[PDB]
């Protein structure tokens, strides 16, 4: 609870310089797939289809 | 202009392998099948090949 009073300010005598973190996400990993290689593997037949 | 993904490096198979066990026994083709006696319905036959 903060004293409102109707002629009463507060103002600092004194400061702080304090540092803090951030973490931000820039980039994610690039991948790629091979339709033939997943699905069939080295079946010929599987390929064809 | 540009890269282009293309296919994963295949490695085609060059000869063909077969491995079976040593068997050189025939099926008994001539008891199952050219049995003098059948059994009935309610109280079949049954061999272990
Ligand atoms: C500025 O004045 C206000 C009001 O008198 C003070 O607020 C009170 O502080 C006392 C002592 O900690 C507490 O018991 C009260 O609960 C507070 N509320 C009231 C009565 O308003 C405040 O502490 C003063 N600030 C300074 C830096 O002296």
């Amino acid at each position: 609870s903060v004293a409102y009073s109707n002629n009463s300010i507060a103002i600092p005598t004194n400061f702080t310089i304090s540092v803090t973190t951030e973490i931000l996400p820039v980039s994610m990993t690039k991948t790629s797939v091979d339709c033939t290689m997943y699905i069939c593997g080295d079946s010929t037949e599987c390929s064809n289809l | 202009k540009g890269i282009y993904q293309t296919s994963n490096f295949r490695v085609q198979p060059t000869e063909s392998i077969v491995r079976f066990p040593n068997i050189t026994n025939l099926c008994p083709f001539g008891e199952v099948f050219n049995a003098t006696r059948f059994a009935s319905v309610y109280a079949w036959n049954r061999k272990r090949i």
